[PDB]
RNA sequence: CUGACUGCGAGGCCUGCAAGCCGAGCAGGGGCGAAAGCCGGGCCUAGUGAACCGGUGGUCCCGUGUGGAAGGGCCAUCGA
RNA sequence: UGGCUCUUGGUCGCGCCUGCGUAGGAUAGGUGGGAGCCUGUGAACCCCCGCCUCCGGGUGGGGGGGAGGCGCCGGUGAAAUACCACCCUGGCGCGGCUGGGGGCCUAACCCUCGGAUGGGGGGACAGCGCUUGGCGGGCAGUUUGACUGGGGCGGUCGCC
RNA sequence: CAGGCUCUGGCGACUGUUUACCAAAAACACAGCUCUCUGCGAACUCGUAAGAGGAGGUAUAGGGAGCGACGCUUGCCCGG
RNA sequence: GGCGGGACCUAAGGUGAAGCCGAAAGGCGUAGCCGAAGGGCAGCCGGUUAAUAUUCCGGCCCUUCCCGCAGGUGCGAUGG
RNA sequence: GGAGGCGUAGGGAAACCGAGUCCGAACAGGGCGUCUAGUCCGCGGCCGUGGACCCGAAACCGGGCGAGCUAGCCCUGGCCAGGGUGAAGCUGGGGUGAGACCCAGUGGAGGCCCGAACCGGUGGGGGAUGCAAACCCCUCGGAUGAGCUGGGGCUAGGAG
RNA sequence: CCCCGUGGUUCGUGGAGCCAUGGGGGAAUCUGGGCGGACCACCGCCUAAGGCUAAGUACUCCGGGUGACCGAUAGCGCACC
RNA sequence: GAGCCGGUAGCGGGCGUGGAUCCCUGGAUGUCCGAAUGGGGGAACCCGGCCGGCGGGAACGCCGGUCACCGCGCUUUUUGCGCGGGGGGAACCUGGGGAACUGAAACAUCUCAGUACCCAGAGGAGAGGAAAGAGAAAUCGACUCCCUGAGUAGCGGCGAGCGAAAGGGGACCAGCCUAAACCGUCCGGCUUGUCCGGGCGGGGUCGUGGGGCCCUCGGACACCGAAUCCCCAGCCUAGCC
RNA sequence: CGCGGGGUGGAGCAGCCUGGUAGCUCGUCGGGCUCAUAACCCGAAGGUCGUCGGUUCAAAUCCGGCCCCCGCAACCA
């Protein structure tokens, strides 16, 4: 038999794969529980358009990614908020690192999908790594002051 | 019988018996006998309810391969035998 | 020494049919013999089996659109 | 008609090892090549381990050890004893193809339970389909001669 | 209206059963003995099948076979 | 109306929704339905006609159903 | 209406050749064939195929019809005068340590006895174009049983 | 499509193809696939596994026409209630 | 166009040129049984639901209507409503099954014979039918039927028997629609997709291979034409001269 | 016919692998021992190992053919 699973099995392979089996372990098993279905030409083709979808997909954001990352990278995001001689009054988060980025200029940006963790209190100026895609990291800089 | 996607009924064909060289002859016994068709049911769900299938060993798939049609098929209505039916 | 031949076969006996039997001489090619000539098994009359089906050897022949092959035919012989 | 696992066979390729009468110093399956071959592509003497046995040697894996080690002819047997090659007899390690045997499982199939989508027993067995060979007056169709001082029994059946 | 009796053999224990229409018996049957199959979706029977009987029974039960109350007994042979 | 049968019940059997089986015809089958000389159910004695009579008549006696009333009570079913 | 048929050339298994051709090395022999017939219609005699002069089987096979006779079972009802014998059990008495057992009474057992109905059909006579396609008279067997009998229903042809 | 078992055809297993198909294995989409009597090559023919379609053909319950057909033991079993 | 109330006279009593009887066409009515169809059942009988009516009429009875099962489709399951099936026909037809006698001078292969007969279905016919054909002509061109081919070619216990096709002569004459690629839309499902599937519409039908999509031709009014539809002629179902 | 496996002492068989090997039981004779057959113990004779040809240093052994018996199924117009 051919057959689509839709679920890993140390026995046959992860899912998503093709795997020949006696018709059997399809009719009387397999097949009912639902921990793979029958390979009909129609599923086959099913399985390129869940691949071609997400496939096709990914690029075209990695697309926006080479987007940003040249924008982000030349350009420094200034950042006026008052503060002591060193310390902050107050704090600035990713989101305002946003919104200060989707003012100051009009790109927007997602908050997470940059890496600091507790807010920044210190004055100075900074490069925090962002990232829509993981193979498409962004060097961006900021300064507060 | 017959019955379902199979379409196969039984046919009566003889058998007959010889003795034999084929390299110095080859005589005989004759007489009429009836082929079957090898046959086996077939259950399986289909949305709703259970639902069998008499049929022949040849075509057990075509029965999944109806079952996959049913799914772009819209029913219920506690239909145990009309399922079958409307199931082409 | 191998006529226990090959290719024939005028003409008859016998006989319902089928079969059985005797056979001069012609060609080929050969044996014995000085030659005349004799040799187509055994002094003779029993020691046998139609046809069909098939086997082995061969061979001008046939070979399903054509070339082969399959198979068949023909000659020889085999299994009552 | 299925899931897991142990076990074993055939067969092919690869890899590797076995097959010990005197003799030659020898316990050398075959035939042929070539005097040269090993060792730092770390050797001889020695400790540990697997396997074989004709009970001697043999071969594979771990160490000490250190540049030393084997062959040749003569000798000698039927053949030459380094090394390389194709291959044999028998066997071991890998994969390819392929089958036989045991065990367990459950979901097919079968039985069952005051309906159960379920639960319990059986279980890839059994049932059934195609095909194999067998047993097979339970049943069926037929056959079971002629002569003949009636038939049978007996005798005979063609050729000289 | 209404038994002739007795003695003594054979066969079959016994009441029964039977060849409607030439045979009522010494024939069949019988309780009883033995062998054998069958563990239950039983074996066996009818049916292509589904199914049914077996039995809504479970080896002290069910099918098949022979012998045939009861008493005494039932030897040897496993080559075919 | 009262006897017998039917507008009641169920037996063997038959039929037969569901279900199962079978080349066709068909075969099996739960419920249910059918199926009686079984269960259930109200009439006796006498008279009369050429010819009927628990059938007409006479006497005496009884059943079911519908409507209304009076009294009584949870009434109510193919289910228990 | 010329499709078509027969006839005009045979010999050979054929390839093939042709008044020849086959066998054969053969311009030996020999088989068969050359030196022409034919066809179409009517009629008659016979032959072949069909039932083939006519009438006659015992049988076989296919589909149906029958258990209102008879056989078995299933359901539900009915029937068996009268007489006889007198089993167990129980009661009581006897008996013994208790008991087995004994006797009497009571009791009403039985494919028990006699014998009608009813179910048979034993022997004889009769009947034999019968009263009758199985009867009649005398006689005889069973008669609470494995009894007989009404109504309902089931099984059948290689089947019951 | 090949194999096993068969049926059809003139074809009785025969050198047995073709059409069909009960069991098993099991493709391709025109550079595909079937066939021309085992098989192979060459050369041809043809496009399977969906379907429909008049007329020319068969028959005589029925009505009509006609006979070198019968004439009541013939002619249909029946001339007729 | 003169009679008439059948065969069928008689008792009794009517009708017809105000055109009867009679004949042709259409309509009406049509008890109960039968496919039989509300349910039952031993055909021609018995019992009942719902709605409306009849009688004094609630009990009873009668009348009119209506109520089997099965398939297909709308009905959302539902319960409905709508079209269809059922049964019969002499022979003929196709399909599923399918003998034996007999022949072979026995008999088994073989024959009789795919006949007899059983079953289902078709219909004025039925089947078959446009080539995955035939078969040797670098030919033919659906199917059916007749002649011939031919008692040939073959098949065959090479027995008994059985027995083609192509080709030629005639009858008749006709070709068509889908499946798939691709496009559009409606619905479902789901791992929301540039999807899967189901239905409906466009598109497409071939062997000189054809079709789809893309580009160029101009893409066209024209050209062909029903086997469906309408009307008419003709014809049959009474007559008349 | 093709398939298979053997012809070893007076009887067979082991030896035929994977060549370097004739031994077994009974039997014959002799000796020992017993009342005694016999059991038993010691010792000896009786095999081109069916046949011929070939490999090899060497065969019953591996190989060809042949001669024969046994067995296998399968065919007989
Ligand atoms: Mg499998
Ligand atoms: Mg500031
Ligand atoms: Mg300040
Ligand atoms: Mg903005
Ligand atoms: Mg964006
Ligand atoms: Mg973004
Ligand atoms: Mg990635
Ligand atoms: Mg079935
Ligand atoms: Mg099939
Ligand atoms: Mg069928
Ligand atoms: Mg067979
Ligand atoms: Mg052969
Ligand atoms: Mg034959
Ligand atoms: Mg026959
Ligand atoms: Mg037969
Ligand atoms: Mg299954
Ligand atoms: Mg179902
Ligand atoms: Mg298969
Ligand atoms: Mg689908
Ligand atoms: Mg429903
Ligand atoms: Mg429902
Ligand atoms: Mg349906
Ligand atoms: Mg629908
Ligand atoms: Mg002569
Ligand atoms: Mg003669
Ligand atoms: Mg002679
Ligand atoms: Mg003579
Ligand atoms: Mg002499
Ligand atoms: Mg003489
Ligand atoms: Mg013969
Ligand atoms: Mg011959
Ligand atoms: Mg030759
Ligand atoms: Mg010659
Ligand atoms: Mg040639
Ligand atoms: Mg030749
Ligand atoms: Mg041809
Ligand atoms: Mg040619
Ligand atoms: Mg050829
Ligand atoms: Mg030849
Ligand atoms: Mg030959
Ligand atoms: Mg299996
Ligand atoms: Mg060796
Ligand atoms: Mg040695
Ligand atoms: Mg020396
Ligand atoms: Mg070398
Ligand atoms: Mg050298
Ligand atoms: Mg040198
Ligand atoms: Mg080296
Ligand atoms: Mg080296
Ligand atoms: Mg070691
Ligand atoms: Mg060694
Ligand atoms: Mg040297
Ligand atoms: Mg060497
Ligand atoms: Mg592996
Ligand atoms: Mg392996
Ligand atoms: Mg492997
Ligand atoms: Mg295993
Ligand atoms: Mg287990
Ligand atoms: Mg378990
Ligand atoms: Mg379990
Ligand atoms: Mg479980
Ligand atoms: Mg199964
Ligand atoms: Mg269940
Ligand atoms: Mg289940
Ligand atoms: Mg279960
Ligand atoms: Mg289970
Ligand atoms: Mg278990
Ligand atoms: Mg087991
Ligand atoms: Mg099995
Ligand atoms: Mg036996
Ligand atoms: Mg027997
Ligand atoms: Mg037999
Ligand atoms: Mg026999
Ligand atoms: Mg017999
Ligand atoms: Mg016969
Ligand atoms: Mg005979
Ligand atoms: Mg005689
Ligand atoms: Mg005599
Ligand atoms: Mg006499
Ligand atoms: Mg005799
Ligand atoms: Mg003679
Ligand atoms: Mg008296
Ligand atoms: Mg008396
Ligand atoms: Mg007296
Ligand atoms: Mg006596
Ligand atoms: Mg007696
Ligand atoms: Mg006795
Ligand atoms: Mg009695
Ligand atoms: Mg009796
Ligand atoms: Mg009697
Ligand atoms: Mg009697
Ligand atoms: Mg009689
Ligand atoms: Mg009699
Ligand atoms: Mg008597
Ligand atoms: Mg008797
Ligand atoms: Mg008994
Ligand atoms: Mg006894
Ligand atoms: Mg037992
Ligand atoms: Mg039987
Ligand atoms: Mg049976
Ligand atoms: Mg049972
Ligand atoms: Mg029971
Ligand atoms: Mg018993
Ligand atoms: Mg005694
Ligand atoms: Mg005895
Ligand atoms: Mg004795
Ligand atoms: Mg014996
Ligand atoms: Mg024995
Ligand atoms: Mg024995
Ligand atoms: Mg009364
Ligand atoms: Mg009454
Ligand atoms: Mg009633
Ligand atoms: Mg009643
Ligand atoms: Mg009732
Ligand atoms: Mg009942
Ligand atoms: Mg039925
Ligand atoms: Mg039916
Ligand atoms: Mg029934
Ligand atoms: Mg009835
Ligand atoms: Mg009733
Ligand atoms: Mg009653
Ligand atoms: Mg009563
Ligand atoms: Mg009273
Ligand atoms: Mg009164
Ligand atoms: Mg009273
Ligand atoms: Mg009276
Ligand atoms: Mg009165
Ligand atoms: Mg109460
Ligand atoms: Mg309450
Ligand atoms: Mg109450
Ligand atoms: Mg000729
Ligand atoms: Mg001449
Ligand atoms: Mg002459
Ligand atoms: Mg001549
Ligand atoms: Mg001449
Ligand atoms: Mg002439
Ligand atoms: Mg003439
Ligand atoms: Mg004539
Ligand atoms: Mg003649
Ligand atoms: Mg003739
Ligand atoms: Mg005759
Ligand atoms: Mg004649
Ligand atoms: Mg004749
Ligand atoms: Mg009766
Ligand atoms: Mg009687
Ligand atoms: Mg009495
Ligand atoms: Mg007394
Ligand atoms: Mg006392
Ligand atoms: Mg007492
Ligand atoms: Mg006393
Ligand atoms: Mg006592
Ligand atoms: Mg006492
Ligand atoms: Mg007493
Ligand atoms: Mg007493
Ligand atoms: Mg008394
Ligand atoms: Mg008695
Ligand atoms: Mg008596
Ligand atoms: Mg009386
Ligand atoms: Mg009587
Ligand atoms: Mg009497
Ligand atoms: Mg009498
Ligand atoms: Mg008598
Ligand atoms: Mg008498
Ligand atoms: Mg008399
Ligand atoms: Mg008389
Ligand atoms: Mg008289
Ligand atoms: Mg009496
Ligand atoms: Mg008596
Ligand atoms: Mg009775
Ligand atoms: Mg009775
Ligand atoms: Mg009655
Ligand atoms: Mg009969
Ligand atoms: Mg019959
Ligand atoms: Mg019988
Ligand atoms: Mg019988
Ligand atoms: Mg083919
Ligand atoms: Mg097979
Ligand atoms: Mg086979
Ligand atoms: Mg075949
Ligand atoms: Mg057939
Ligand atoms: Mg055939
Ligand atoms: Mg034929
Ligand atoms: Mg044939
Ligand atoms: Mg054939
Ligand atoms: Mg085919
Ligand atoms: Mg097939
Ligand atoms: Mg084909
Ligand atoms: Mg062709
Ligand atoms: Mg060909
Ligand atoms: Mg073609
Ligand atoms: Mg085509
Ligand atoms: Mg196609
Ligand atoms: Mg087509
Ligand atoms: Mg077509
Ligand atoms: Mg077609
Ligand atoms: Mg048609
Ligand atoms: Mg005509
Ligand atoms: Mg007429
Ligand atoms: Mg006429
Ligand atoms: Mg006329
Ligand atoms: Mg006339
Ligand atoms: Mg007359
Ligand atoms: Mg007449
Ligand atoms: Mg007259
Ligand atoms: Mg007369
Ligand atoms: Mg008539
Ligand atoms: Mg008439
Ligand atoms: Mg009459
Ligand atoms: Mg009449
Ligand atoms: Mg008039
Ligand atoms: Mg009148
Ligand atoms: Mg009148
Ligand atoms: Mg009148
Ligand atoms: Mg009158
Ligand atoms: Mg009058
Ligand atoms: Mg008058
Ligand atoms: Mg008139
Ligand atoms: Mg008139
Ligand atoms: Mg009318
Ligand atoms: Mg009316
Ligand atoms: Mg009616
Ligand atoms: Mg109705
Ligand atoms: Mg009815
Ligand atoms: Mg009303
Ligand atoms: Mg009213
Ligand atoms: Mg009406
Ligand atoms: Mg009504
Ligand atoms: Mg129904
Ligand atoms: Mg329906
Ligand atoms: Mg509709
Ligand atoms: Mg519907
Ligand atoms: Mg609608
Ligand atoms: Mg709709
Ligand atoms: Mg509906
Ligand atoms: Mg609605
Ligand atoms: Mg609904
Ligand atoms: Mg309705
Ligand atoms: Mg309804
Ligand atoms: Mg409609
Ligand atoms: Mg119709
Ligand atoms: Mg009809
Ligand atoms: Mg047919
Ligand atoms: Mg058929
Ligand atoms: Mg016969
Ligand atoms: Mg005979
Ligand atoms: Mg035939
Ligand atoms: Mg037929
Ligand atoms: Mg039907
Ligand atoms: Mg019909
Ligand atoms: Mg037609
Ligand atoms: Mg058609
Ligand atoms: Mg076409
Ligand atoms: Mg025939
Ligand atoms: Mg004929
Ligand atoms: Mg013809
Ligand atoms: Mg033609
Ligand atoms: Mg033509
Ligand atoms: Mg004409
Ligand atoms: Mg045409
Ligand atoms: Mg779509
Ligand atoms: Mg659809
Ligand atoms: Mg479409
Ligand atoms: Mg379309
Ligand atoms: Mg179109
Ligand atoms: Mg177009
Ligand atoms: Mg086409
Ligand atoms: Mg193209
Ligand atoms: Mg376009
Ligand atoms: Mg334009
Ligand atoms: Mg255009
Ligand atoms: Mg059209
Ligand atoms: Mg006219
Ligand atoms: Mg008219
Ligand atoms: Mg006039
Ligand atoms: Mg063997
Ligand atoms: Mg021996
Ligand atoms: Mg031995
Ligand atoms: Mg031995
Ligand atoms: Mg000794
Ligand atoms: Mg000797
Ligand atoms: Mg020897
Ligand atoms: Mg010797
Ligand atoms: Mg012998
Ligand atoms: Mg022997
Ligand atoms: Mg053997």
């Amino acid at each position: 038999m051919k057959v689509i699973l839709l679920e890993p099995l140390e026995n046959l392979g992860d899912v998503g794969q093709v795997v020949d089996v006696k018709p059997g372990y399809a009719r009387n098993y397999l097949l009912p529980r639902g921990l793979a279905v029958l390979a009909t030409e129609s599923n086959l083709k099913a399985l390129e358009a869940r691949i071609r979808a997400q496939a096709k997909r990914l690029a075209e954001r990695k697309a926006e990614a080479e987007r940003l990352k040249e924008i982000l990278e030349n350009l420094t995001l200034t950042i006026p908020v008052r503060a002591g001689e060193t310390k902050i009054y107050g704090s600035v988060t990713a989101k305002d690192i946003a919104e200060a980025l989707s003012r100051q200029h009009g790109i927007t940006i997602d908050p997470k999908r940059l890496a600091l963790e507790k807010p920044i209190k210190e004055l100075g100026e900074y490069v925090l790594t962002y990232k829509p895609h993981p193979e498409v990291p962004i060097q961006l800089k900021v300064s507060v002051v | 019988s017959g019955k379902r996607p199979i379409v196969a009924n039984s046919i009566q064909r003889r058998g007959k018996a010889k003795r034999e060289g084929g390299v110095g002859k080859k005589t005989t016994g004759i007489s009429k006998r009836r082929q079957y068709p090898n046959l086996q049911k077939v259950r399986v769900r289909v949305a709703g309810q259970e639902i069998t299938f008499r049929v022949a060993a040849s075509h057990i798939p075509k029965v999944y391969e109806l079952v996959e049609r049913a799914k772009g098929l819209r029913l219920e209505g506690l239909s145990p035998k009309e399922i079958k039916k409307e199931l082409l």
